[PDB]
């Protein structure tokens, strides 16, 4: 799964 | 702003913040990007995907594809560049073997476990001990009948608990393989659970806390000798009326939202299930009620060569040893079955098995007879803590600051009023007078190390009020005894 | 977050 954050 | 970075949601940049954190989701169909909270997945979820596809793509898409199961012996069982690599403690691949040569694990001694009929037994067993105030040994008590326990009658399972609970109640929930622990939602849970034929991963949840659900806190209880000897308990006694306004006119009143909330759990495990072993934060004693299911503790004494072996096996980064097998035979094996429960004192190194789908209540709690082996735990978590790093979460909810207040609400009264008599506290509460001293000593120890680097809800002032105050009386009760 | 009995 691609993710991220910020 | 592209309108590429707004979240399929809620239709948002910023999720208004359980915590969404600052975590997004992409979908592999749509590519439209989604807030972890507006995806639709849960906290278990976020790393068993490789393709997610979101709620509006799964129709003609069909579900989201979890990566293949390429390591069993890893916690990241989903990782290629990990099949070379060694078993790990208990990973799919070791629980299955640990099983298969489980029972060889010794019995123990008379002197670690002491196995009564029932409670009216046990009552009797712990008396010739010295009670509380001696507590060391491990009790198995195989029928409730005297224990005064409250529990729920048999036929009471995860069903009931969900539907009292709420399908939503989300529960930090032990993702065995992984061995990790990640929010899962109850209902999401008892799915699960009642699949017993499909199971990649296997569930245990430890965590569910319900003293403060109104219906729950009545259906299980902690054994009354519990109740009567909990620190906690007699810091923020469930009181009313009367009893409860001379709680607030003595000031000894104490926040809902302060007090440590640890001792009425549920745990429920799938079969095959393994917690790896531990001491329980702030080195409480427990009460472990099995109502559903069987259980297989795995267990050391709180001795200090045991205590140097955890601590090693705690901060060391293998991950490939049974800590029973460098632990020079300190651990034993106990088995214990539906409607049979488990008293543990302070600083029991414990890990468990789940041999058979589980439903248990149980509690932590700490007590004045085990103070010292509570205080040697909590130096013993913080030494790993040095090395290491854990959320705050797994270790005991105000420590600290329940000390100071019993300090203050319950022992620096006993030993003022004892001394505006006579009065030696030897003659009738020495047991309140060594405890004193304990806890004095080690509060210098917390009090010399805030002044030498600050503090960290109770004011540095506070505290020295209170210490000088305890010194005062402290000094002025040995007077009385240097005389007598 | 470790596998552990857990009280936040
Ligand atoms: O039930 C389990 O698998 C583990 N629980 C504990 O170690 C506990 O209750 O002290
Ligand atoms: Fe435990
Ligand atoms: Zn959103
Ligand atoms: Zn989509």
């Amino acid at each position: 799964a691609r993710t991220k954050q910020t | 702003p592209k309108e590429s970075d707004r979240c399929g949601g809620c239709g948002k940049f910023t999720h208004e913040d359980k915590k969404n954190d600052f975590q997004w989701i992409g979908c592999d169909s749509c590519q439209t990007w989604y807030h972890f909270l507006c995806s639709g997945l849960e906290q278990f979820e976020y790393y068993l995907y490789e393709k997610f596809f979101c709620p509006k793509c799964v129709p003609h898409t069909g579900h989201s594809i979890r990566y293949k199961v390429v390591a069993p012996h890893r916690y990241r069982w989903y990782s290629p560049n990990e099949k070379h690599l060694g078993i790990e403690v208990g990973s799919k691949t070791w629980i299955e073997d640990f099983i298969t040569r489980e029972n060889t694990v010794p019995s123990p001694t008379d002197d670690e476990v002491c196995i009564v009929e029932d409670g009216y037994e046990f009552r009797r067993e712990f008396e010739k001990l010295g009670g509380a105030d001696n507590w060391g040994k491990v009790f198995m008590v195989k029928d409730m009948d005297g224990l005064n326990m409250t529990m729920p009658k048999p036929g009471f399972d995860l069903e009931d608990v969900v539907k009292i609970m709420g399908s939503d109640y989300e529960v930090d929930t032990i993702d065995v393989y992984n061995q990790s622990t990640y929010s899962m939602k109850l209902d999401t849970f008892r799915k699960l659970f009642r699949d017993t034929k499909n199971r990649p991963l296997l569930y245990n949840f430890l965590s569910l806390e319900f003293s403060d659900n109104n219906e729950m806190k009545e259906i299980a209880k902690p054994p009354r000798f519990v109740q009567e000897i909990s620190m906690v308990n007699r810091l923020w006694p469930d009181v009313s009326g009367a009893e409860y306004i001379k709680l607030l006119q003595r000031e000894e009143y104490l926040p809902e939202d302060q007090r440590p909330k640890v001792e009425q759990f549920c745990l429920a495990g799938m079969a095959g299930s393994y917690t790896d072993f531990h001491v329980d934060f702030g080195g409480s004693s427990v009460y472990y009620h099995i109502l559903k299911g069987e259980k297989i503790f795995y267990i050391a004494a709180p001795t200090e060569q045991n205590f140097a072996a955890y601590q090693a096996h705690e901060t060391s980064p293998d991950t490939t040893t049974w800590f029973g097998d460098i632990a020079n035979g300190a651990v034993k094996r106990v088995v214990i079955k539906e409607g049979q429960t488990l008293l543990i004192p302070a600083g029991w190194i414990h890990a468990v098995l789940t041999p058979v789908d589980s439903l248990v209540f149980g509690g932590n709690f700490l007590h004045l007879g085990n103070l010292e082996m509570q205080m040697r735990v909590y130096h013993l978590e913080n030494a790993i803590r040095k090395e290491i790093r854990s959320e705050e979460k797994f270790y005991f909810p105000n420590f600290e600051l329940l000390h100071w207040m019993y300090m203050r609400n319950v022992l620096l009264e006993k030993i003022t009023e004892a001394n505006q008599e006579g009065s030696d506290m030897r003659e009738q509460e020495k047991n309140i007078w060594t405890a004193s001293q304990i806890m004095k000593a080690e509060m210098e120890r917390w009090m010399d190390r805030e002044l030498r680097l600050g503090p960290e809800i109770l004011p540095t002032d506070d505290k020295n009020k209170i210490m000088i105050s305890v010194r005062k009386q402290i000094e002025i009760q040995t007077k009385i005894q240097n005389a007598k | 977050k470790a596998a552990r009995k857990s009280a936040p």
